[PDB]
């Protein structure tokens, strides 16, 4: 029972890393069984170092691939991802696909989080929708990996210290235990707790301020340094922004935000990177450039 | 142009029920109000400054030949830490917004008073409550301080000028729910001491309570901006004769509301002179009103004014057109209008216009009218004789309405006075310099301020340093920005960088970027041989 399911998900893995997409059954069933499993994990999802922490894939399996032949196999090193990667892509259902067989695969050595393009109302207006509706002929792969997408945690834990989230900080929450007590299994409103976390930006403004995304608000550096010294953290990783270098340092160290996309939608033509953090909580920022086609 | 005046104060740092400060939501209501401007095709040459409540070196952040740009830099780190220093800083900024207006030929106190020269500015004054505190204690007053006159200054006697006026916002957000929503479509006044000040000039003071209301009243203010025309109206002195289909009891008497000068510059003729007799030799000229006090007379007086007359179209803002509205708009009738305070020689008052009605029955046209209208308009030595009751420069502006039809006057008795002209190019000189002396002076801080000042309780000159937030310290060129934990570490990193003979070599150890990243400005610094043909 156990050993037959884990061969089909290691077949699944080798046909997903081939540029090749699953079946319709196949997805239900990688989607109930990511239900099932992500149901234990709470918002904060206390990761243990050594691991290696990713930003934004937006859809691009090439790029992905990249990202693993650069930054260690799945199987070997961890990963925790920071969302963005189901929107803005040629290829957005075969990295979901993979990220979410080596999840429900590796639960104890993969975590992904929750992106404000994970949702209903974002994949329908970015390609995400178009591209489930013409590869798989009807839309239910699409809608299986929105009831899915609920399921995914908010922030993560690293060592304690580090503080990794898809938008950054909120003014309505001043603790991890205000995160810690929020219904995820909720669609992304345009407003709240939530929305703030996934659509937050850092900036020099000091205080707070609207965005001009449309949602979320956008702090300065004595905000994130009073989340850090009232919360006992060091550090908060975030990937909302397109970066040049890969890596970017704000708020006198406090912020880093990690862009792992290379050549972000094609046009750009910028580079990528990765924090590998050790088992002694040592950074390391692997940058890297899109694999040839 | 448009002035926002945010205080930044430290009264400006408690929080509010949302969960931001006072301060992160004037600055949002700033930016909503920026966009919400955008919205109507009229925002292109408008220009944007800032006053804070700092230091008259520091309370202005973005002046004059300053662009948007870093306009938003400076209102994007404000920072709330000071005293309520609203008198100062009023008064500041109204020396900010006069500074060309004595070198261009606006208000030259000479010749007339021209209308159709107009240089509109809003404040909105965003401050808090109340309990203003001047660093002594608590005033209940209000008074602008009066301790260095801009040269030229002593002939308006007031801070605020022709086109100045000035809305406020206080702010006031309960902290646990804000649950005061009522009244849906009502803004009431917010009752402190910026509420005399506001209403001096001619502009209201909202009292903000709740987002809603924030939102109501800047989608209100955003209808109140226009060419600025106020001139003040009195009820003496006719004793309400208003007789015509009603009788007559009222509050429409003090109207101090602007009038909306649209342009065909604004083009127009016949301006309010001034408000007193000028003699041919005064060597000092008695200071003007920024407000004329004006004054209308319920008479019909042939109201029909029908003659080749250069038209003028001064829209007046309905304010107080209820006491009209009461008469049925005065159909085919009018009622004259003349200026007080020794208009002549020997004389209280002459009318030199009405306030006669659009057929519409919409809003009040305005019609200004020459300096007396019923006696030259209907030679055998008659004008020669007429041009005695009129003020002597007032001769200027009608000879070009002259040239329409010929030109039978000179330059014989065009003068207005001997001793006027002195003492007036020094003090344009004066005023550029210190313009100029302003204007330079605007985003160059250099505080240069850092310690604690040891005092005793080497000697009577040590003070220690303070911690530098933009240090930027040189880990690979200064060897004492190198802590002692990561020491050694840090010293192979140095060898190898040394070491490895690279190209463009630096000095810091990690600097990814800035806060900003843009995508056109990294991309125009590179070569793609491609243009994409098909
Ligand atoms: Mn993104
Ligand atoms: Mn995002």
């Amino acid at each position: 029972d156990e050993k037959v399911f884990t061969k089909e998900l290691d077949q699944w893995i080798e046909q997903l890393n081939e540029c090749k997409q699953l079946s319709e059954s196949q997805v239900k069933s990688l989607c109930e069984k990511a239900k099932e499993i992500l149901t234990k994990e709470s918002n904060v999802q206390e990761v243990r170092c050594p691991v290696t922490v990713c930003g934004d894939v937006h859809g691009q399996f090439h790029d992905l691939m990249e990202l693993f032949r650069i930054g260690g196999k799945s199987p070997d090193t961890n990963y925790l991802f920071m969302g963005d990667y189901v929107d803005r892509g040629y290829y957005s259902v075969e990295t979901v696909t993979l990220l979410v067989a080596l999840k429900v695969r590796y639960r104890e050595r993969i975590t992904i989080l929750r992106g404000n393009h994970e949702s209903r109302q974002i994949t329908q207006v970015y390609g995400f929708y178009d591209e489930c509706l013409r590869k798989y002929g009807n839309a239910n792969v699409w809608k299986y990996f929105t009831d899915l997408f609920d399921y995914l945690p908010l922030t993560a834990l690293v060592d304690g210290q580090i503080f990794c989230l898809h938008g950054g900080l909120s003014p309505s929450i001043d603790t991890l235990d205000h995160i810690r007590a929020l219904d995820r299994l909720q669609e992304v409103p345009h407003e709240g707790p939530m929305c703030d976390l996934l659509w937050s930006d850092p900036d020099d403004r000091g205080g707070w301020g609207i965005s001009p995304r449309g949602a979320g608000y956008t702090f300065g550096q004595d905000i994130s340094e009073t989340f850090n010294h009232a919360n006992g953290l060091t550090l908060v990783s975030r990937a909302h922004q397109l970066v040049m270098e890969g890596y970017n340092w704000c708020h006198d160290r406090n912020v880093v935000t990690i862009f792992s996309a290379p050549n972000y939608c094609y046009r750009c033509g910028n580079q990528a990177a990765i924090m590998e953090l050790d088992d002694t909580l040592k950074y390391s920022f692997l940058q890297f450039d899109p694999a040839p086609r | 142009i448009l002035l926002f005046l945010i205080d930044t104060s430290a009264s400006m740092n408690q929080r509010s029920h949302l969960g931001t400060t006072y301060l992160d939501t004037a600055k949002g209501a700033v930016e909503t109000f920026m966009k919400l401007r955008a919205r109507d095709p009229a925002s292109r040459g408008d220009r944007y400054m800032l006053v804070t409540f700092e230091e008259p070196p520091y309370a202005i952040k973005a002046g004059w030949k300053e662009n948007h740009a870093t306009f938003m830099n400076e209102l994007k780190n404000l920072q709330a830490e000071g005293l309520t220093t609203l008198g100062q800083s009023l008064r500041t900024a109204f020396d900010l917004l006069n500074l060309n207006r004595l070198v261009t030929g606006i208000d030259n106190y000479g010749q007339g008073r021209n209308p159709f020269f107009l240089e509109p500015a809003i404040i909105i004054t965003i401050t808090d409550g109340s309990k203003l505190t001047t660093t002594s204690g608590v005033q209940d007053e209000l008074h602008l301080p009066l301790n260095s006159p801009l040269p030229g200054s002593e002939l308006t006697k007031e801070p605020f000028r022709w086109d100045q006026r000035l809305f406020a916002l206080v702010l006031r957000l309960p902290g646990t729910m804000s649950v005061e929503s009522e009244q849906l479509t009502g803004v009431p006044l917010d009752d402190s001491a910026i509420t005399p000040m506001c209403e001096v000039t001619g502009g209201r003071s909202y009292s903000v309570c709740s987002p809603r209301m924030l939102n109501q009243c800047l989608e209100s203010l955003v209808q109140k901006v226009q060419s600025g025309v106020v001139i003040n109206f009195e009820k003496a002195g006719p004793d309400p004769s208003p007789v015509e289909d009603g009788q007559p009891d009222g509050s429409q008497p003090w109207h101090s509301c602007h009038k909306l000068i649209y342009v065909r510059v604004p083009i127009g003729h016949w301006p309010v002179p001034e408000s007193f007799w000028p003699d041919q030799n005064s060597p000092t000229l008695p200071p003007r009103t920024s407000h004329p006090v004006v004054k209308f007379s319920c008479t019909d007086c042939e109201p029909m004014v029908i003659d080749k007359l250069p038209f003028d179209k001064y829209e007046l803002e309905p304010s107080p057109l209820t006491q009209f509205i009461l008469e049925r708009k005065s159909p085919q009738t009018c009622w004259q209008v003349y200026v007080s305070n020794s208009a002549k020689y020997s004389e209280l008052g002459h009318p030199f216009g009405y306030l006669k009605a659009s057929t519409a029955l919409n809003c009040v046209n305005l019609f200004v009218m020459p300096y007396n209208y019923p006696v030259l308009l209907p030679w055998r030595q008659s004008f020669e004789s007429y041009l005695k009751t009129m003020p002597p420069y007032y001769l200027g502006p009608l000879k070009k309405a002259v040239r329409m039809m010929g030109a039978p006057n000179l330059i014989a008795d065009s003068m207005e006075y001997g001793l006027s002209y002195s003492v007036i190019s020094y003090l344009k000189k004066l005023s550029q310099q210190a313009k100029i002396e302003s204007d330079r002076v605007i985003g160059s801080v250099g505080k240069k301020v850092v310690q604690e000042t040891g005092i005793k309780v080497e000697y009577t000159g040590f003070q220690v340093a303070l911690l530098n937030k933009d240090l930027k310290p040189q880990t690979f060129r200064n060897a004492y920005d190198i802590p002692r934990r990561n020491l050694l570490d840090h010293l192979t990193r140095m060898r190898s960088n040394l070491l490895k003979s690279t190209r463009r070599f630096l000095k810091g150890q990690d600097e990814d970027q800035v806060h900003s990243v843009p995508i056109a400005q990294m991309g125009n610094y590179q070569e793609y041989l491609k243009q994409v043909p098909s």
